[PDB]
């Protein structure tokens, strides 16, 4: 008999790349001393390659269990990398590392939200724990808004690891989120969070008490930090209110110019730093402080390009040598999914059963008791940023 | 008086009289055949990007026009009283072209090209019909068998929407 003809033999584009057929075994990931190969990893995952799911849980486990052994306020110290936002955008991440430097020689803090949005989730979350694994004193990994069950139920990252994993994944990186420490003090002078502050927060040492190791409340201090923002009119204050209930999150709150600067000089600190907001620069300084010269806050954003629409650039903040700089960097391009991740059948068996039975039933009505949407369909910075606002909101119950 | 039509369907006596009914009507030269102009010539039928497919499973001999049997094994796919894989195997149907019994990557671009139109790239089209192949071939011979499609769809309950009054 002839072999099957060879699959691209009939493939329409050619010149798009098809990703691997084959998923990395635990013997091609795994050295000698069960240490993971990461530019393996990296490879077969900028091809779209998926791994074996027994690999997939012997990450995601590792580094959870070395995350859990870390204080909720972890410190580090100068040179750092640190990095905001990513949002399942694995291939600029890859552009990422590329400007901010290798892991091997390079310290990085990441304020959190490695998933939802973008549909590269999972390799973002398989890809930082291989570091963490690989540079556990140098690589740190906090806490977002989107590490929990809540809003990864109601966003795509639960539905990417039941598609491209399971169920067995997705549960091992709940655990695993729930292991991420809450925040860092960096260099003994900056308060590196997700989010913000808290009415409820008031030293450090309020938040070296937090147990971390839950689903975040709906209400409380470690909600705070992972959901409050600056207010809208931060620095320039028309009420002198600290605290105001968060509008566009629907949880949390509004912190503003004094509640900063009291939390900053009542614990001798130079600055916040902290993400969780999209900017168009990719970064942003809000108003210096009279006493020391230097922004209050800053709001470090890693993801350009947000959600394929903003045309936003992104940024890390380098700090060394007494020198903070920001490295900003625009978008790469990546590979298309369908939305929630519906293969081409799902998303158009409807329609086909929709026509055919459509073109029969006008066929068969031909003769009337003489007997006696036409297309199938896929499901700028202030703009984007308006009909997106019902989405950075905490979902209901 | 001529031989017999043999054919293998769901209607009974009656029904399959009044399937005989609509052919004639829809017979307009009267020739005992369906061509692709006589189904084109329904106004319901002209914007729908299926027609032609379905015409080429209904032709099983391959003539390029559906005769009566032709005309009642295709309806009888649809009928009331038609199993859940009898529903399914015809909508694998409109994605295998060349009736090989497989589903090829150029196959399930064309077919869905025919159907999204510009929607998308093409370049975004043939990177999802890449993945939507790779992840549903069980036994790697890069194209998807009946069985294969079933396991990705069969939970989509479709086959109850595919059903027709006759
Ligand atoms: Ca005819
Ligand atoms: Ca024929
Ligand atoms: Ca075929
Ligand atoms: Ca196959
Ligand atoms: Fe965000
Ligand atoms: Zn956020």
């Amino acid at each position: 008999p002839p072999p099957p003809p060879p699959p691209g033999a009939d493939r329409v584009v050619k010149a798009v790349p098809f990703p691997p057929t084959h998923r990395l075994t635990s013997e091609e990931v795994f050295d000698l001393d069960g240490i993971p190969r990461v530019d393996v990893l990296k490879n077969h995952l900028v091809k779209e390659g998926r791994v074996d799911e027994e690999i997939a849980l012997r990450i995601i486990n590792e580094g959870a269990a070395i995350l859990r052994r870390e204080k909720t306020m972890i410190e580090v110290e100068a040179p750092i990398t640190v990095c905001g936002d990513i949002h399942g955008q694995f291939f600029d991440l890859m552009k990422l590392f590329e400007v901010g430097g290798s892991p091997a020689n390079t310290r990085y803090l990441f304020l959190g939200d490695y998933v939802d949005r973008g549909y590269f989730s999972i390799e973002c979350v398989l890809y930082l724990w291989v570091l963490k694994i690989l540079y556990p004193s140098t690589l740190f990994l906090l806490r977002g808004n989107h590490e929990c069950r809540h809003l990864t139920e109601y966003f795509t990252f639960k539905q990417e690891c039941k598609i491209k994993y399971s169920e067995r994944v997705y549960e091992a990186c709940m655990e695993a989120f729930d292991s991420l420490p809450l925040a860092a003090l960096l260099n003994q002078q900056f308060l590196c969070v997700h989010g913000g502050l808290s009415p409820e927060i008031h030293t450090l040492d309020d938040i070296r008490r937090l147990d971390r190791f839950k689903e975040p409340p709906a209400f409380g201090p470690m909600c705070d930090l992972l959901w409050s923002d600056p207010s809208e009119d931060f620095g320039n204050e028309k009420s002198q209110e600290h605290f105001s209930h968060n509008t566009v999150r629907g949880c949390s709150y509004f912190y503003n110019y004094p509640a900063v600067c009291e939390f900053l000089q009542n614990n001798n600190l130079l600055s916040i730093i902290r993400a969780h907001e999209a900017q168009d620069a990719g970064y942003r300084m809000y108003r210096k402080s009279q006493t020391t010269g230097f922004p209050s806050l800053i709001t470090i954003f890693s993801a350009p390009n947000y959600l394929d629409v903003y045309n936003n650039k992104a940024a890390v903040l380098k700090y060394e040598n007494n020198v903070m700089n920001i490295r900003q960097f625009n978008c790469s391009p990546h590979p298309y999914w369908l939305p929630n991740f519906m293969d081409v059948f799902t998303w158009s068996l409807p329609f086909v059963g929709e026509k055919v039975t459509e073109m029969l039933v006008n066929v068969l009505s031909i003769c009337s008791d003489d007997e006696l949407a036409r297309y199938l369909s896929v499901l700028s910075f202030e703009e984007a940023k308006g009909l997106d606002r019902i989405n950075e909101r905490m979902p209901p119950r | 008086a001529s031989y017999p039509l043999e054919m293998c369907s769901h209607f009974d006596a009656d029904e399959i009289k009044r399937l005989g009914k609509r052919f004639k009507k829809l017979d307009l030269d009267n020739s005992g055949s369906l061509s692709v102009e006589e189904f084109m010539s329904l106004p319901e039928l002209q914007q729908n990007p299926l027609v032609q497919r379905v015409i080429d499973i209904f032709d099983t001999d391959g003539n390029g026009e559906v005769d009566f049997k032709e005309f009642i094994e295709g309806v009888s796919q649809f009928s009331v009283k038609g199993d859940k894989e009898q529903k399914l195997r015809f909508a694998f149907r409109i994605y295998d072209m060349d009736k090989d019994g497989y589903i090829s990557n150029g196959e399930l671009f064309q077919v869905l090209k025919m159907m999204v139109g510009n929607n998308l790239k093409d370049t975004q089209l043939q990177q999802i019909v890449d993945k939507t192949i790779i992840n549903a071939d069980k036994d790697g011979d890069g194209r998807i068998s009946f069985e294969e499609f079933c396991a990705v769809v069969g939970g989509l309950d479709i086959h109850k929407k595919m059903v027709v009054d006759v």
